[PDB]
């Protein structure tokens, strides 16, 4: 009975710390035992303990198993992934034999497998090619992905990752795609995105985005019954704000101005105002004037405290059309 | 393990039941956890929170929470299944839901944790079946009836007695993307690298457990002009080394003539590609074959073992350079004290080794010795490792000349000969 036998694996484990010695010949004994053995459940166990006693035996076997793996059940496969990791930082020179397998592992397909599989890879490597490989895995994954909690997690890794400050162009670019998925909301997730998103842009991959933003914007209009997305908007604007600072920006911007006119809540006005300030600093000017016109319309077109307030500053500001 | 505890929870600020896989501490780990859980941290919703790298994994199921905890990464779904799974199991296990029922079937419930999960491993399926394993069995019964009965017979009888008495590659390439004379500039159009490697294991006693020698002549020709040539091989070797010629090479020619040439003389050797025209192998137990014997004699003076090690060159032919004899040392004891020595030494505190280097070992100077002292046991000193490089081959085999197949004119050639150590160890 495999139940009984398996139970010994724990038990032994218990010995190995308490009185390992009690039995001393074990690591091999096990290892030969493995040979006798064939119940995956027990095997899985067998590995777990075996590496803890000694990796070497597992490795020898590993050599053996290399082709066979693919055929097999995951759980046992997992355990090796941990082991391999610790040793290289201490010392390497080992690769090929592994590689041969590893490539096979670049099938990868269980959500667990995949989850690890890209994760291990990065651990191992970070070549631009590597960067890409893993990246893909994620992106799809995400896309497939549903539990948000999960989603966040990978980000976090990702968040780490960025310190791959060799930071390739592309990758930043793939985001949008991913981002599209956001339209199936969950602000909180979205929000995490926005921050994340902002970062990559050296005031570039920008337009395509911007455009997209505008798309968002339309999308944002829609018919909406904002409750979560509203928040996003504010954030977005922040995210957005930053860029601009850096950038030279464009018509897109005009549109906010318009957009803003539509709207009816203070926080935005505050932003706007924020903009008031800023712009007051920024002055290359030209735009402003149009906008001032735009505004003139907006203004004519409108009433409110907010506005009322608006007038005041603007009034304060003043220039031509004497 | 993948979980040091599973605690099943009720809303109360308190977790309805729990089990501690491993004891050490007190509840304060668990107790503290309980407190935090009860508090919830006012936090609104969300079925997961991990904070500070600790997963606090939960599931509200009602007014109840079932909770698991972990700190380092996991594959989610599996997990979920479990929380949920718990949420499938209980009305079966302990009966429905209300603490009490469970209070009565505590034992059952805890038993279920273990049963279900053996240290963070999803053990099975099928609850009823799960019942089955213990306190529900089969074997024991089978045995009992027969046995009990048998005994019973003996007993009955006794009663009377008593009574009366491609793809991979794509990636791979992308990713992939002492010195010998390296450039083609410093080599003749005909060039041969003769390399030998030695694998040797010896007991401290001096017996030869195993010796393996492998060697080969690699031929490389830079100019087609040289393509049809024959190599003249000189063989002084007494050892009984086995030689094998490349499959393309004329075996008979080599045997009688000791010349290396292609079976078809008209054929040409490859250009700018290495060809292993000849290979040889020697495997032997005979100690006489050991190139350089090492004698290490630890002896323990009172408090403070003294180690004396010597080497002697058996084969007068060899000239060994950069010989390093690496001796392991006990640690925590401090540095070894060096007495009389031939050559020099390097002490590595981190490695805990004493590397003994040189003197050049020639026929003229066959032996040398080293003496040092350190506190330790004789076993601390082994295994001893020997490393060296030799310009001359162990096997007395050399390519004296090269001639053209047609006309048999002599041709200039260069050779690189190396004798390297794969492993040379003294147990």
């Amino acid at each position: 009975h495999s139940y009984v036998r398996r139970n010994a694996v724990l038990a032994i484990y218990t010995i190995y710390r308490n009185f390992e010695h009690l039995i001393p010949d074990a690591p091999e004994l096990i290892h030969d035992f493995l040979v006798n053995e064939k119940d995956a459940s027990c095997k899985r166990n067998a590995f777990m303990m075996l590496i803890h006693a000694d990796q070497d035996r597992a490795l020898d076997y590993l050599s053996t198993c290399i082709d066979q793996v693919q055929t097999f059940g995951d759980i046992l496969q997992l355990v090796i992934v941990e082991l391999i990791y610790k040793v290289c930082h201490a010392n390497p020179s080992e690769r090929a034999r592994f590689i041969r397998c590893i490539y096979n592992l670049l099938q990868s397909s269980s959500p667990a497998v995949k989850y690890e599989a890209a994760g291990t890879l990065v651990t191992l490597s970070s070549a631009p090619t590597a960067i890409k490989a893993a990246a893909q895995c994620y992106i799809d994954l995400i896309i497939k992905e549903s539990d948000n909690n999960v989603k966040l997690i990978v980000l976090d890794r990702l968040v780490e990752l960025k310190e791959h400050p060799a930071h390739e162009r592309v990758l930043q670019d793939l985001v949008m795609d991913i981002l599209r998925v956001l339209s199936t909301p969950d602000l909180e997730v979205r929000k995490k995105t926005l921050q994340l998103a902002l970062d990559l842009v050296s005031s570039r991959n920008v337009e395509e985005l911007v455009i997209v933003l505008k798309k968002e914007v339309i999308k944002t209009n829609n018919v909406s019954e904002h409750e979560d997305t509203d928040k996003y908007r504010q954030l977005l604007v922040r995210t957005l704000h930053s860029c601009s600072v850096r950038f030279p920006d464009m018509a897109a911007n005009v549109i906010p101005v318009l957009m803003e006119f539509l709207s009816d809540s203070n926080e935005a006005a505050a932003a706007d105002v924020l903009e008031f300030v800023r712009e007051a600093i920024q002055r290359f000017d030209n735009l402003r004037m149009l906008i001032v016109e735009k505004m003139l319309e907006v203004f004519h077109a409108i009433k409110s405290v907010k506005i009322y307030r608006g007038a005041l500053w603007i009034l304060g500001e003043y220039c031509s059309t004497k | 393990m993948v979980l040091l505890a599973a605690a099943v929870c009720t809303k109360a600020g308190k977790a309805i039941v729990s089990r501690q896989f491993v004891e050490m501490t007190r509840t304060r780990i668990e107790g503290l956890l309980a407190a935090f859980p009860k508090l919830m941290n006012t936090g609104k919703q969300h079925t997961f929170v991990e904070t500070e790298s600790v997963r606090y994994v939960y599931q509200p199921m009602e007014k109840l929470y079932m909770v698991l905890i972990t700190t380092k990464n996991s594959n989610i779904l599996e997990d979920l299944e479990t929380l949920r799974l718990f949420s499938r199991v209980i009305p079966e296990y302990c009966r429905a839901l209300e603490e009490n029922e469970i209070s009565e079937h505590c034992f059952d419930l805890i038993f279920a944790f273990d049963e279900i999960v053996a240290l963070g491993y999803r053990e099975n399926v099928n609850l009823a079946q799960i019942r089955t394993f213990t306190e529900m069995d089969s074997h024991e019964e089978k045995v009992f009836r027969a046995v009990r009965e048998t005994q019973e017979r003996e007993a009955k009888a006794e009663m009377r007695r008593k009574a009366k008495e491609k793809e991979v590659d794509n990636f791979v390439d992308k990713l992939k993307s002492t010195k010998v004379h390296a450039p083609p500039i410093n080599m003749e159009s005909v060039h041969m690298k003769i390399e030998e490697k030695i694998t040797l294991t010896c007991g401290r006693d001096g017996g030869l457990q195993n010796m393996e020698l492998h060697g080969m002549i690699m031929l490389r020709i830079s100019d087609d002009k040289f393509g049809r040539i024959r190599l003249h091989v000189e063989n002084e070797d007494k050892k009984g080394v086995q030689l094998q010629t490349h499959p393309n090479v004329d075996k008979k020619l080599f045997t009688a003539e000791s010349l290396i040439g292609l079976k078809n003389p008209e054929k040409s050797f490859p250009v700018n590609s290495d060809v292993g025209v000849l290979k040889w192998r020697l495997q032997t137990t005979e100690e006489s074959f050991i190139p350089l014997t090492i004698n290490c004699w630890p002896s323990e003076s009172g408090n403070g073992c003294d180690v004396n090690i010597e080497y002697e060159l058996q084969e007068d032919n060899l000239e060994l350079n950069d010989v390093v004899i690496t001796i392991p040392l006990p640690s925590g004891v401090g540095a070894p004290v060096i007495g009389e020595i031939d050559g020099e030494y390097r002490h590595d505190s981190r490695r805990n080794t004493l590397e003994w280097c040189l003197p050049v070992i020639d026929a003229k100077n066959k032996s040398g010795s080293l003496e040092f002292s350190i506190p330790g046991q004789p076993n601390d000193f082994f295994p001893v490792q020997v490393s060296f490089i030799s310009k001359k081959n162990y096997c007395n085999i050399q390519v004296t000349k090269v001639t053209q197949v047609d006309g048999n004119s002599p041709v200039r050639f260069s050779t690189e000969t190396t004798f390297l150590v794969d492993k040379y160890e003294i147990l």
